[PDB]
């Protein structure tokens, strides 16, 4: 730590003890059923993107190494996550909106962007944690005499809000002559369609879209990946897993009052304090295992290689990763003498160390 | 029907988030019903609608027990998806629809284009029954609390934090909304919420005692 | 604003004023002379035993090093500044049991051996005034284990790798050290401060101070008993004070003050995103893979760091302000307790 | 700006202890003034004969 | 006319404050002192201030640095005469010489250079592709506005935190010469200094 191979006297900081860890904890709910992301992803037709489904996924286990096996699309885009980090973490509920649009319309369909399907149709938000799938549909939502089932709209008032539908379909009229459901003169229908064509070029071509939003865990969790559990251990340092929450230290009963809809405890330093198992409704405090600082204790290496180690700030009874107890932590390799000289080298509250003869070794005094 | 205002009287604190915290004190941005603001009192011996604008503080002093459901909209006359939260002694049905359907006049004790059917608890049950509404990315947050009062002269002072019931991701452009009655009278308060910045006191339980409105006098904005 | 009241001393080219009588006064100067000594180190504030930020923090070279030095000599020099301005007696002496100096009552900064620490009742006040923080200087692990009521500000700082050492002299030293400085004083007069300590009758060492400022040695013995009974009163008057009073000791308060609210700015500082997608590393590892969680860590990275070297900045300037204030009590101890002084205002 | 306002609120306090420093320093200097020259305590003047 | 520096630093959001003493507080205060000086001697600084000829206290200062005072009795005019001679060149060198007061000069110049160098720092890109966030933000979407907004942030920032920096360690060495100042009020015109080149 001095980067020499000579040292002085005195005493030097040099690292940290820390407990390791023993063994691993890993706490998901007792949830037994599949999740049906084969009726989101393999489905006869596809609603308009005015009118996009929304399918409520809950109370199951999702495996998502299917969705590839499901659907032939090249990437898995998404946005606040990885997609091959989503079967070892979990959510609360996930939502599945699926839509058909132009392959001009694709990049349209991500937070904080305009357009015509981002205005009037279908709107992200700008906090979206999600994965949003799309792939090529010219072999089933194409037809040579062209397409009117799929129907968007390019007329509205205002700009539409994130998550948001709209299905009414009324006269649009852009001047002071009001249409009262005549589409004359400067009245427009807002559906028109797409009408699609297999002879069109690569960037207007039918894409099916499947958007997945993910919602954080704030409530208890309903949907969560394939992973077992373990039997819970207490007063040890040890690697926990509750529900995606990865993290080290020793987990106790706790005496806090938790209302019934808080799954979480959190500090001023933003880390979590207590946490409630999922199996077993019962409330556990999360502190670290134990630490403290090392400083040793030597004279010059011209003199001798002894050295004397203090542990600062331990009671020590819990040392390992003469014995003589100060208020500076605990010094080991020291002999306590009955005696007063000067301070030769500092050690905390009154005491010192040297390196006497009454046979060579290190005393500490006062 | 008859109307009149008072004050709000330092109330309608709710809890922000799932996460326990205590002996801290928390700053939060989000819409609060500001501090002594004037409330519209509505004496219901009668009824046009009332606006949806950007969150609804509910109140109700009533002891018999009358005040039941709500509407919310934009339009109301099948040209809109509206939501429904019907309340019984049973259950709760919310629903999203066209919805010319009616409750309001004396047919009591003595579909289209639907897109979901939550049914849950009931929401409802000297007590004064708060409640707030809100629509905030395409989720509707409804917040209650009940608490007892022992002077039925107005809304008490003190603090009594309201608590999280159910995060309703439909409901789209809510503009206008409206409350029912029954008759074998009702009066309720309405607030209305405001994007403001507020100052929480947890104590050594976990529970909000005291709050700080940051926007309301210079003294609070030096203690925020 | 007011300066003062308006006076008009009536100047004449014949004409002088001469004092006929006299008052003893007895003032009190607080200075500072050291503080909080802390140590910090960088894995359990940045990281928090994250193996990939660990990896991530030694590519950015020996900044922990330096701010380790840094913190390091700070804590030197205040042990330095602590006896340099208290160990200026080379030997230990004490008071004659015979409590009898002309008619001056010195009880109240004399120790008393009935309490366990042999300090005096005016170095009672003082301690028990000044209220402490209650820092890492005593041994709190044990406690901080033990979840008890609410989490203090203490343990939060211990866990996120904040830790304060204990001064290398204890109370008792400081106070033994005042004792024999105060016994030289009043035993032997400014002899002890020049080589070997002489004694002399205490009458007769006011009379040499009242020759130092230029009165005749005569005034104090044709006026000992009001002179002593003044020194009585002004010294009971001090006392009542202090009891009274409690504005007076600000200066040390905002010395604990400052230490501990920049460490509980450095522990707050710890819920920041700094551009990022979350506080929590363990969220950054579990939701991303390998490169933006590594784009994320090193942003938290960045931004911990800018803090860490502004709180060890803010320490230095800090420090150095203390060893001024620390030197000029040196300087101040060195001028008045061992000897005469002919500067005025000092 | 807003947009910038609200990525700036992610930094932390960096600003409320930079605000801290100026205030210590504004305080300071008018500290520095009253010690030098508010030393005596009454208004003295001079008679009219010069 | 043309825009001034000052009103492109206060637009900015920098500003200076006022001292809470006036200039006439201080005028105020040095006659004060004079006054006392003068018709009392070194008698006002250590109690009620009691007067003395003037003739009779420049006496008293002779007998403190070793010389008789029949030597000032025997040489009043020749004294007062080198006084009134000493203070006219002073008036003269205060008048023709600019030179001596470089150290309050310095203490305006660095205050001024600092803010103006806080200004002029606004113009940096620190990477990005503008200055401005005006142009950044109608320029880019949203999630790139962000990333070179954050440049800017970070770059601006650090400016800033050098700038509270530098005044800090001024600011120090500023009470460190205040501190010198107000021991030479105290001791050479509320008394008489026995010390050397002091
Ligand atoms: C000098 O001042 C002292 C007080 O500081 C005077 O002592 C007081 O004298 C009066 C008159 O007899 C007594 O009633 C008080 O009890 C005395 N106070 C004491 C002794 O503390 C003293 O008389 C003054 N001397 C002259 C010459 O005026
Ligand atoms: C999960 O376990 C808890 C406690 O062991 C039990 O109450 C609950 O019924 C279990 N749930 C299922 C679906 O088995
Ligand atoms: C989709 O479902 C139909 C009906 O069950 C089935 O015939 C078809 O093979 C499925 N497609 C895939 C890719 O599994
Ligand atoms: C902590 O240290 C004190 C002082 O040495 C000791 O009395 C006490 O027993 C220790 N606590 C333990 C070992 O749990
Ligand atoms: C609330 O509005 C009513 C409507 O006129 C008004 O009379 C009352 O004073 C208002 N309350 C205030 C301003 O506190
Ligand atoms: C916390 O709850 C306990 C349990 O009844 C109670 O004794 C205590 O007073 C409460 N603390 C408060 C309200 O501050
Ligand atoms: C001395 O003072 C008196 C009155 O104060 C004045 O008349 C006289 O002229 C003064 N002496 C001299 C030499 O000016
Ligand atoms: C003054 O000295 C006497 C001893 O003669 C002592 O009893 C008394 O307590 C002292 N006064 C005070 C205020 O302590």
């Amino acid at each position: 730590t001095l980067k020499s191979f000579t040292v002085e006297k005195g005493i030097y900081q040099t690292s940290n003890f820390r407990v390791q860890p023993t063994e691993s904890i890993v706490r998901f709910p007792n949830i037994t059923n599949l999740c049906p992301f084969h009726e989101v992803f393999n489905a006869t037709t596809f609603a308009s993107v005015y009118a996009w489904n929304r399918k409520r996924i809950s109370n199951c286990v999702a495996d998502y190494s299917v969705i590839y096996n499901f659907a032939p699309f090249f990437a898995f885009k998404c946005y606040g996550v990885s997609p091959t980090k989503l079967n070892d973490l979990c959510f609360t509920n996930v939502y599945a909106d699926s839509f058909v649009i132009r392959g001009n319309e694709v990049s349209q369909i991500a937070p904080g962007q305009t357009g015509n399907i981002a205005d009037y149709n279908y709107k992200l938000p700008d906090d979206f944690t999600g994965c949003v799938i799309a792939w090529n549909s010219n072999k089933l939502d194409s037809k040579p005499s062209g397409n009117y089932n799929y129907l968007y709209r390019l007329f509205r008032k205002s700009k539409l809000k994130p998550f948001e539908r709209d299905i009414s379909t009324e006269i649009y009229q852009a001047g002071n002559k009001p249409c009262n459901g005549v589409a004359g003169p400067n009245c427009y229908s807002p559906l028109q369609s797409y009408g699609f064509r297999p002879t069109y070029g690569v960037g207007h071509q039918p894409y099916r879209v499947v958007v997945l939003s993910f919602e954080l865990l704030h409530a208890p969790a309903t949907v969560c990946g394939p992973k077992k559990s373990t039997n819970l251990v207490k007063n040890k340092c040890v690697n926990f897993n509750f529900n995606g929450l990865t993290g080290t230290g020793v987990l106790t009963e706790s005496n806090k009052k938790f209302l019934p809809f808080q799954q979480f405890g959190r500090d001023i330093a933003d880390t979590t304090d207590a946490v409630r198992d999922p199996q077993t409704l019962e409330i556990l405090d999360i502190t670290p295992c134990s630490f403290g600082g090392v400083s040793v204790i030597t004279p010059g290496t011209n003199t001798s290689n002894q050295v004397a180690v203090l542990y600062q700030g331990v009671n020590c009874t819990e040392v390992p990763v003469n014995v003589f107890q100060t208020r500076a932590g605990c010094l080991i390799g020291a002999e306590y003498v009955n005696n007063s000289y000067e301070c030769d080298i500092p050690i905390g509250a009154g005491i010192c160390a040297s390196y006497q003869t009454q046979s060579q070794s290190i005393i500490a005094y006062t | 029907r008859t109307q009149s205002y008072t004050n709000s009287f330092t109330r309608g604190v709710y809890y922000p988030d799932k996460v326990f915290r205590s002996s801290v004190l928390h700053s939060t941005q989000d819409l609060f019903l500001p501090f002594f603001s004037n409330v519209t009192w509505f004496h219901a011996i009668h009824n046009p609608a009332l606006p949806f604008n950007d969150g609804v503080y509910f109140a109700s002093t009533e002891k018999s027990n009358i005040i039941r459901g709500w509407i919310f909209g934009t339009t109301l006359d099948s040209k809109t998806q509206s939501l429904l939260i019907v309340n019984n002694a049973t259950n709760v049905v919310i629903k999203v629809c066209e919805f010319q359907f009616c409750n309001d006049p004396f047919l009591d004790v003595y579909a289209n284009n639907c897109t979901f059917e939550y049914v849950s608890q009931p929401f409802l049950m000297k007590n004064l029954r708060e409640f707030v509404f809100k629509n905030i990315d395409g989720y509707f947050k409804i917040y209650s609390k009940h608490t007892p009062i022992n002077l039925e002269r107005d809304l008490p002072q003190g603090f009594s934090a309201l608590e999280p019931l159910v995060d309703l991701p439909i409901g789209i452009n809510i503009t206008r909304f409206q409350t029912l009655l029954a008759l074998h009278a009702a009066a309720y308060y309405v607030g209305y919420l405001q994007p403001r910045t507020f100052l929480l006191k947890y104590n050594e339980n976990g529970t909000i005692t005291d709050a700080v409105d940051c926007a309301l006098d210079p003294l609070s904005e030096t203690k925020c | 604003m007011s300066l003062g009241a308006e006076n008009s001393v009536a100047y004449s080219n014949n004409s002088i004023a001469i004092p006929t009588n006299f008052t003893i006064s007895v003032t009190t100067e607080i200075l500072p002379v050291s503080m909080t000594k802390t140590s910090v180190d960088c894995t359990m504030y940045i990281c928090g035993d994250s193996t990939e930020c660990s990896n991530l923090l030694l590519q950015y070279g020996s900044f922990c090093t330096q701010l380790k030095r840094a913190l390091t000599g700070i804590a030197v020099e205040q042990d330095k500044n602590t006896q340099e301005v208290f160990a200026q007696v080379k030997q230990i002496y004490k008071t004659p049991p015979i409590k009898y100096f002309g008619g001056f009552n010195f009880s109240q900064i004399l120790p008393d051996p009935s309490k366990p620490s042999k300090r005096s009742f005016i170095e009672d006040l003082l301690f028990n005034k000044v209220t402490l923080a209650d820092a890492g200087f005593i041994k709190q692990y044990g406690d901080c284990l033990g979840d008890i009521a609410a989490r203090d500000l203490i343990c939060a700082q211990k866990f996120n790798g904040l830790t304060v050492l204990p001064p290398l002299l204890t109370d008792e030293m400081i106070a033994q050290y005042t004792s024999a400085l105060l016994a030289g004083t009043i035993t032997s007069g400014w002899t002890f401060g020049a080589g070997a300590a002489l004694q002399i009758p205490f009458a007769m060492q006011m009379a040499y101070r009242f020759n130092g400022i230029g009165v005749t040695q005569n005034v104090l013995y044709e006026n000992q008993k009001l002179i002593a009974n003044q020194f009585n009163s002004a010294i009971g008057k001090i006392q009542d004070s202090l009891s009274s009073t409690a504005s007076a000791l600000g200066k040390l308060q905002d010395v604990v003050n400052h230490n501990a609210q920049a460490l509980n700015t450095l522990v707050k500082q710890l819920s920041s995103k700094f551009g990022a997608i979350s506080s929590v590393l363990n969220d950054i590892l579990s939701r991303l893979d390998k490169v933006e969680a590594e784009v994320q860590i090193d942003r938290l990275i960045t931004g911990r760091l800018q803090s860490l070297q502004t709180y060890v900045t803010q320490q230095l300037i800090r420090a150095a302000e203390i060893r001024a204030s620390a030197n000029l009590a040196a300087t101040k101890m060195s001028e008045c307790v061992l000897g005469q002084s002919k500067r005025v205002d000092f």
